[PDB]
């Protein structure tokens, strides 16, 4: 299964290799990004309300 | 050098007989001790910041048969 | 302690700190000759017209270029560790006094017999008496007897501190669960300032040390008089 | 098209113009810290009131001065200019790591700007000395968060040493021997080397002031077995080995400047230069204690420690000789980053001799952080490396952008720089020989006057670092071009032209030994 | 493919010589403005 | 290394406003801030 | 018990394969090895390939020399090193 | 005797700077000789002068601090 | 086009994700310490271990199936771990050295002497040789692997990557249940402190070094791993030899030293 994989990824589409499976890449890219930033947006958050006191 | 036969020889004659023999040697060596008696001690046990995990008092491998509280034992 | 436009050292009291002033002179004038060839050589060496842009033999003065640097070095370095073992010989004091770095204040014990111990914190700006001075005077000055060899053991409580005074030539840490010592002579009475530099907190500019230094009759006095 | 570009980068121009723009900002935070420091010590009184909010300044300004002004733009940035465009390699060998580096740097930046913010503060020095930065003088996460900086910025510099280091020793050409490189190739090969060797030393040191923090271990504290003089040994240890590589890059920096504004075809002594600095940077390992001659070590062993510092001052004096020996018979040519590095030389001749008063523990009795340790840490620092930086940043704004700076508004700007360093830093000298300790919010008396000039002197360097970003924006608000460069036969990176395209050496070059 | 030559290698346009001082100002004033509000916030917490 | 002649050249006046928008950019939030400690200190 | 494993002269595939293949040749048209056919007269000059109209020479034209000196070399006749005068001439047509 | 004692002297087994050790072992030998000579039952005064060392050299928080710690029974040195 | 040999790689995420993924790691322990909150660091721990799979699975697909590993690439990649792993010598040496300078001179409030009194210390004779013996006998047991591997044996080499990978998996397991039933806590002196600072990190290396042991075994399952360009193996018989020189470096000086 490894040189028709190889074929599969020699492809001229312009596509970078994270992208190149089609659709499952394209899904866990986009839920990883939209993570991290709803994740670092709430870091930001959680950073503001611990500097002020109580 | 660079075998393989050899190394598969070396290592079933070696490696897992031996980690066999040290496994039955730790076997009749598997006995516990009575628990020692509790001293109140002030560089053991210390309590300067409270744990982060359950209630804050108990660390995160605590088992109470062996581990001391800084208050005694647990009963 | 310091007098406005200061630009070198406060003077020497123990016989330490005159061998470090002696020491000081001798290395700046070391720094003041190397710092005027590097100087002289910069400014001459930019200012021709003449000029050699080709190919130059890369090793034909390393030997000199090596062993001057060397020797100069050498020259400064037997004096220092001659100074450096100066301050390690047999003691034989005749106090021995224990000082305590408190948070944001000193404590003091004189207990080599009938134990005595006090503390130490800085008049305010504001109650100060006239004449006296800002961040450098305490309650309770620290007295001792002056030309005798005195052991200064130099503790803290809870976090690092430095006791230092400047003019006696000490500066010694002050480690929580460790006792360093110091000894301290004098060859003048009078009082002496120094202050704390290690970093301990928010009142770190706020503790000051007063070494009082009076004859020894006196101190007996001071000692009866404070017990 | 601008996130694939910028924030998915993947080759090294891009990084290190990242690195350029981030270290400004961060340089200008610390600026405006230093400014504050000055500001409260410039009259006898308190502007701010207690010393707790001015010693949050003091290390605020230490670490960002250090870890994010020096640090990305010096070995970051010209490295990932250069270095791929001095050796002849496309890119970096693992590009991926690179952007990983730059894009750990701005969370290090916020996690101690949030730890500035926390109202306990980071107030204890940049050195974090047990039991002041324990939890009890500072029971609070601004120190945590103080180690967690300190945490990533380490992992973003051991990333790009590692990649630094394999792709100067492997992105050769098959030809070339190691010292056939540019000087600036070897400075930061030996710089990514000690950064890996030293950085996981304070990594630990920091990680056990954490679990010391906060999961109740006795490692730094007294009262349950351990000793804060460990703390201080770890911390040192990759201390000095830290300031060493705030000043190699800049070593061959200068010597890339001398070299090219004095008409040479080569520095005088090659190999003098690549000994001197593997000398420095393997014997900067084994002087670590002359930053505790007052902790109560032996005799003998502050005895080996000062000899250990006469014998890393050698091989610097072979350098900063052969620097001088270097503009021998050559066209000097007047240029800003001349005078920037001829103000290198004298400066950091002056710091390392002040650094050499220092390095005798006797005479350290009486200098332990007193303003004389300031003065010789600016005059290496704020002078030296600041110094080389610009020298850099002039001489390459031309590659890097495009664009050639207007170079008497940069003689000004070097004119005005000079004269505010200089009157900053000579008083701290007296200062700390009359004896005023580091760290003071306030002063006595008789500290005024000095403390009036130095933060005088302070004021100054503002102005040059504002009519800085002018010379900057006047070079975008001219766009006048480059024809041509001198000496782009020796000098490999101006040969693709001003600045050189995305895709660099695609056909590589050719050089042969037999 | 991304632009070449003098001017584009930047992650900002410089085609306008106000709004790119505008620009300039604003990022390092921030960047010299913001230790001073830190300093302004611990001076108001107490 | 030579220069072109600036294809957009600016003269004194519009330099002379950059360096007024840099000195009043820089030193109105700083300047602000500090022309009142003792009102963040509760006058 | 037996094989099992490839080896990499099938299952290699790309850049790799290029230069696995061109290499057991002689061949190096990706540039891993010092170059070849060394002499400096205008007869016989030093032949260097490419892709492109031009490309980059970095002469060492004595030995134990610190800096290498680097000249672009376009189409045409033998350009000579700019200080030893060695010739170098541009053949473009690998692959 | 050795009385008539000053202060403490110049002990050449342990001559660095740092002193928590000197007197350490001054208080848990004053302790082990009080221990040595009640169970040879003679004059335990005569290493008095052990007692009045660390009087002189490590603080009255620490000997109080060993005192407490020796009437509780949690006394870290062997005696 | 491209004539050296040297491999350009397309623009990529997981710089960015990763890096604010260890942002999330320290604003969740700073937040787990000082505010008791969990979402942020197990939000944190999951785009960590996201990043990390997709970055090592592109890794994989340049350089299996797009055949962008030059011999340069894997000297570069080589020189890259060996770096990493003189970074992690000198890490585990700034421990021992914590650990030596502990032990060496004893304080006072310990009484003075190594183990202090209050504590009773592991006899190395009982079953720590044991996993001693463990992962000398994995070492063994890859040694035989990458012989299989060179020589072209597939077998064989299954049957030595499973038993390697379940002797790991028996020696953390085997560590985690001894520091069950160890008889002191972290909180039990400079002892406790040295020795579970360096047992937990040489805990979580071999962790590590099992997951990269695993994932080498699914890629070698896969045929990715060829007769002579196995770089993935040749790193995990490195990590490998690297963790459990470390581990007998940690039994001279702890267990056995002082105990
Ligand atoms: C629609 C608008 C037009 C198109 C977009 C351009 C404008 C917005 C932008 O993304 O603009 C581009 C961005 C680029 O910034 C970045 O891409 C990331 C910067 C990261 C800074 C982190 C700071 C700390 C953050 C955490 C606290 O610029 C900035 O936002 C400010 C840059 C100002 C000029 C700086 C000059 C520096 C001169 C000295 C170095 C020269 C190097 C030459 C080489
Ligand atoms: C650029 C960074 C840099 C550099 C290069 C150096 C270089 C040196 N440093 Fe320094 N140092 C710091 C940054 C640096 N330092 C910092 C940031 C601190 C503060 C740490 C703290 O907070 O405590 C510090 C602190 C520091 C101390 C602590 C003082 C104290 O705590 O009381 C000491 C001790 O002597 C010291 C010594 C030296 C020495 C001996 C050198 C030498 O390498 C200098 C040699 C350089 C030269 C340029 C001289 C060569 C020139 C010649 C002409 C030849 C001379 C030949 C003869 C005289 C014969 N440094
Ligand atoms: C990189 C290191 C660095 C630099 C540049 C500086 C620069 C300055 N430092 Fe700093 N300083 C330290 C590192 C540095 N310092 C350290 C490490 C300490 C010890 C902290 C402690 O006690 O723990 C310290 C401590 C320190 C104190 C001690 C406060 C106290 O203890 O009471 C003081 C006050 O006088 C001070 C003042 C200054 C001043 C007035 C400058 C001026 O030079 C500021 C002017 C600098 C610049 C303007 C930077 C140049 C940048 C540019 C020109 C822009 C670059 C951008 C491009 C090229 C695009 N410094
Ligand atoms: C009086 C007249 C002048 C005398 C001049 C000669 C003085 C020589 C002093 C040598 C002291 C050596 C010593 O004990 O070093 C301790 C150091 C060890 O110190 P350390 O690293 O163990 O210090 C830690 C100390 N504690 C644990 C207490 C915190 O030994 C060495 O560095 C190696 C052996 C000695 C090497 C001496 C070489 C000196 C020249 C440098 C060349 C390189
Ligand atoms: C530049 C040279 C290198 C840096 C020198 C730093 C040390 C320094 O400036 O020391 C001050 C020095 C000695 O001071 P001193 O002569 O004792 O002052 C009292 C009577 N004039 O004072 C002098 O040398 C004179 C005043 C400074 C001259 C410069
Ligand atoms: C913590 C962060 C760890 C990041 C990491 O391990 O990255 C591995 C890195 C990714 O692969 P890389 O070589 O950068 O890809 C470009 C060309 N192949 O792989 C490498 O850079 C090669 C191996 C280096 C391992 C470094 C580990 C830290
Ligand atoms: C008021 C500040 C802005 C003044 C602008 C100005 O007068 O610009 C004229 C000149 C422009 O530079 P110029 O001398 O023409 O060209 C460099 C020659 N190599 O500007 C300068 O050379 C700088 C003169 C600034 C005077 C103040
Ligand atoms: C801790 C951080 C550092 C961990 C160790 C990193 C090791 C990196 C090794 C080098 C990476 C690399 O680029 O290797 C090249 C290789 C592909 O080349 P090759 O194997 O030669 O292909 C054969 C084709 N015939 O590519 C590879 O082998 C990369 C794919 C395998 C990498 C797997 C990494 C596993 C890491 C396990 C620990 C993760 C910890 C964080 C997440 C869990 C947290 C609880
Ligand atoms: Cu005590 Cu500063
Ligand atoms: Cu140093
Ligand atoms: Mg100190
Ligand atoms: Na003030
Ligand atoms: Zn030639």
């Amino acid at each position: 299964k490894v040189p028709e994989l190889q074929k599969f990824f020699q492809k001229a589409d312009g596509v970078p290799i994270h992208l190149k499976r089609g659709l499952p890449d394209q899904m866990l890219y986009r839920t990883t990004m939209a993570l991290t930033l709803g994740g670092t947006i709430y870091c930001l958050i959680a950073l503001y309300m611990a500097s002020q006191p109580r | 050098g660079a075998g393989a036969n050899t190394w598969r020889l070396l290592t079933f004659v070696l490696a897992l007989p031996g980690v066999a023999l040290c496994s039955l040697n730790c076997w009749m060596h598997a006995g516990h001790h009575e628990r020692p008696e509790f001293i109140p001690y002030h560089h053991l046990r210390i309590r300067t910041k409270p744990f982060a995990w359950g209630d804050g008092n108990h660390t995160l491998f605590h088992n109470p048969h062996v581990n001391p509280l800084p208050t005694g034992y647990e009963h | 302690m310091a007098y406005p436009f200061q630009l070198g050292l406060q003077d020497a009291t123990s016989p330490i700190m005159e061998e470090l002033m002696n020491f000081h002179d001798h290395t700046l004038m070391i720094v003041f000759l190397i710092s005027s060839l590097v100087l002289y050589i910069i400014s001459l060496m930019l200012t021709t017209k003449l000029t050699h842009t080709s190919t130059m033999d890369a090793q034909e003065v390393e030997t000199i270029w090596t062993i001057l640097p060397a020797v100069i070095l050498i020259m400064i370095a037997l004096p220092s560790l001659r100074i450096l073992y100066m301050m390690d010989e047999i003691n034989n004091p005749v106090l021995t006094v224990k000082t305590m770095g408190h948070q944001w204040y000193w404590s003091y014990e004189y207990t080599d017999y009938e134990d005595l111990c006090f503390d130490s914190y800085m008049i305010p700006t504001n109650d100060l008496k006239p004449g006296e001075l800002r961040l450098l005077e305490v309650d309770n000055r620290v007295v001792l007897p002056m030309e005798l060899p005195i052991r200064m053991l130099i503790s803290s409580e809870d976090v690092l501190h430095s006791w230092a005074v400047p003019s006696l030539g000490l500066k010694t840490d002050a480690i929580p669960g460790r006792l360093n010592q110091a000894t301290v002579t004098s060859n003048r009475p009078g009082l002496f300032y120094g202050q704390c530099s290690e970093i301990c907190g928010s009142n770190h500019s706020f503790m000051p040390i007063v070494l009082e230094m009076v004859p020894l009759k006196y101190f007996e006095n001071w000692s009866a008089s404070m017990i | 098209m601008f996130i694939n570009r910028w924030l998915f980068s993947t080759n090294h121009k891009d990084i290190g113009t990242l690195y350029l723009l981030f270290g400004a900002w961060a340089g200008m935070v610390g600026t405006a810290l230093s400014i504050l420091i000055r500001a409260e010590l410039g009259q006898p009184g308190a502007l701010l009131g207690d010393d707790q909010i001015y010693n949050v300044i003091v290390t605020a300004h230490a670490f960002v001065m250090i870890f994010f002004m020096v640090m990305p733009m010096m070995i970051g940035g010209f490295g990932n200019w250069l270095v791929p465009l001095m050796i002849g390699a496309p890119d970096m060998a693992f590009p991926r790591m690179n952007n990983m580096s730059f894009w750990l740097l701005p969370p290090s930046f916020l996690l101690l700007l949030a730890s500035s913010m926390v109202e306990a503060g980071a107030g204890t020095g940049w050195t974090v000395y047990p039991p002041l930065a324990g939890n009890l003088a500072h029971a609070g996460a601004s120190v945590d968060l103080t180690i967690f900086s300190l945490h990533l910025a380490g992992v973003s510099s051991i990333l790009g040493a590692i990649n630094f280091i394999t792709t100067i020793i492997n992105m050769k050409p098959p030809a070339m021997t190691q010292y056939q490189t540019p000087l600036f190739v070897w400075s930061v090969l030996i710089t990514a080397v000690l950064l890996l060797l030293s950085l996981p030393v304070l990594a630990a040191g920091i990680t056990m002031l954490l679990t010391d923090r906060n999961l109740n271990t006795t490692f730094f504290d007294p009262a349950g077995g351990g000793d804060p003089i460990l703390y201080q040994h770890l911390f040192w240890f990759f201390g000095h080995p830290e300031v060493y590589i705030l000043i190699l890059p800049g070593f061959g920096i200068i010597s890339h400047v001398v070299t090219y504004y004095s008409g040479k075809k080569e520095p005088f002594g090659y190999m003098g230069m690549v000994w001197a600095m593997m000398s420095i940077g393997f014997l900067g390992f084994i002087v670590w204690a002359h930053h505790m001659f007052t902790v109560g070590l032996d005799v003998d062993t502050r005895a080996y420690f000062t000899s250990a510092t006469m014998i890393i001052a050698i091989p610097t004096g072979v350098k900063v000789f052969s620097w001088l020996a270097t503009l021998h018979g050559g066209n000097i040519k007047w240029s800003p980053a001349m005078l920037w590095a001829l103000g290198f030389i004298f400066l950091f001749t002056v710091g390392g001799l002040t650094g050499i008063v220092l390095s005798n523990s006797s005479l350290d009795i009486v200098l332990h952080d007193t303003y004389y340790v300031v003065a010789h840490f600016h005059y290496v620092l704020s002078m030296g490396a600041v110094f080389a930086i610009m020298a850099g940043f002039v001489h390459w704004f031309p590659l890097f952008s495009g664009f050639t700076l207007d170079d008497t508004w940069a003689k000004a700007h070097f004119a005005i720089m000079f004269v505010g360093v200089n009157m900053t830093f000579f008083p701290q000298h007296f200062l700390g020989l009359s004896g005023m300790p580091r760290r003071y919010s306030d002063y006595p008396d008789a500290y005024t006057t000095w403390n009036t000039v130095s933060s005088m002197g302070s004021f100054i360097s503002l102005t040059a670092v504002l009519i800085m970003i002018f010379m900057i924006w006047e070079a975008f608000a001219s766009k006048r071009e480059v024809m041509s460069v001198s000496y782009a036969s020796t000098n490999l990176e101006w040969l693709h032209g001003c600045p050189p395209p995305y895709h660099t050496f695609e056909e590589p070059t050719y050089v042969k030994v037999k | 493919h991304y632009e070449e030559g003098p001017g584009k290698n930047l992650p900002f346009s410089v085609e306008n010589k106000w709004r790119l001082l505008a620009m300039m100002t604003v990022y390092f004033g921030s960047g010299f403005a913001a230790p001073f509000f830190i300093v302004r916030h611990q001076l108001l917490k107490k | 290394v030579s220069a072109k002649p600036a294809k957009t050249p600016t003269s004194a006046v519009e330099q002379a406003v950059g360096i007024s928008a840099i000195v009043v950019g820089f030193m109105v939030p700083a300047g602000w801030v500090l022309a009142h400690l003792e009102s963040y200190k509760k006058s | 018990s037996g094989g099992g494993v490839p080896t990499d002269e099938e299952q290699a595939t790309g850049l790799e394969r290029e230069i696995m293949i061109a290499a057991q040749k002689g061949l190096d048209p990706y540039n891993m090895l010092p170059p070849k056919a060394a002499s400096g007269t205008k007869e016989d000059p030093n032949l260097v390939p490419s892709i492109s109209n031009k490309r980059i020479v970095g002469c060492i034209c004595e030995e134990d020399n610190c800096t290498v000196i680097w000249f672009w070399l376009h189409k045409g006749e033998s350009q000579r090193c700019p200080n030893c005068g060695t010739h170098y001439k541009l053949v473009p047509h690998q692959m | 005797k050795i009385k008539n004692y000053k202060t403490a002297p110049f002990d050449s087994r342990f001559p660095n700077q740092n002193q928590t050790k000197n007197c350490w072992q001054n208080y848990l030998d004053f302790h082990r000789c009080e221990k040595a000579m009640t169970a040879k039952g003679g004059d335990v005064s005569v290493c008095e002068w052990y007692r009045r060392v660390y009087k002189s050299l490590c603080p009255v928080s620490w000997v109080s601090a060993w005192d407490d710690r020796i009437a509780e029974g949690t006394f870290p040195g062997k005696i | 086009h491209q004539t050296h040999a040297y491999h350009m790689v397309n623009p990529s995420p997981w710089p960015l994700t990763g890096a604010f993924s260890a942002l999330l790691l320290t604003s969740g322990l700073v937040m787990w310490f000082h505010y008791n909150s969990i979402t942020l660091l197990t939000l944190g721990l999951l785009t960590n271990i996201l990043t990390m799979y997709q970055w090592w699975r592109d890794v994989i697909r340049e350089g299996t199936y797009q055949g962008h590993h030059t011999p340069i690439v894997q000297k570069g990649l080589r020189y890259g771990m060996i770096l990493f792993i003189v970074s992690e010598v000198f890490f585990f040496a700034g421990f021992f050295w914590a650990f030596y300078h502990s032990s060496l001179v004893p304080t006072h409030d310990l009484g003075g002497c190594w183990p202090p009194t209050g504590i009773s210390p592991l006899n190395p004779l009982e079953v720590p040789l044991l996993n001693t013996s463990v992962l000398l006998a994995s070492g063994v047991s890859i040694t035989w692997a990458h012989h299989s591997l060179m020589e072209g044996k597939r077998n064989h080499m299954n049957q030595a990557l499973l038993i390697t990978i379940m002797l790991g998996l028996y020696f953390t397991i085997l560590q985690a249940s001894e520091y069950f039933e160890t008889s002191f806590s972290i909180s039990d002196g400079i002892y406790g402190s040295t020795f579970f600072m360096a047992t937990g990190f040489h805990g979580l290396h071999v962790i590590i070094g099992s997951t990269f042991l695993i994932v080498c075994l699914l890629r070698q399952l896969k045929f990715h791993f060829t007769s002579k360009h196995h770089f993935g193996f040749e790193a995990a018989a490195w990590y490998w030899h690297f963790v459990d020189v470390v581990w007998l470096f940690l039994y001279v000086s702890i267990y056995w030293w002082g105990s």
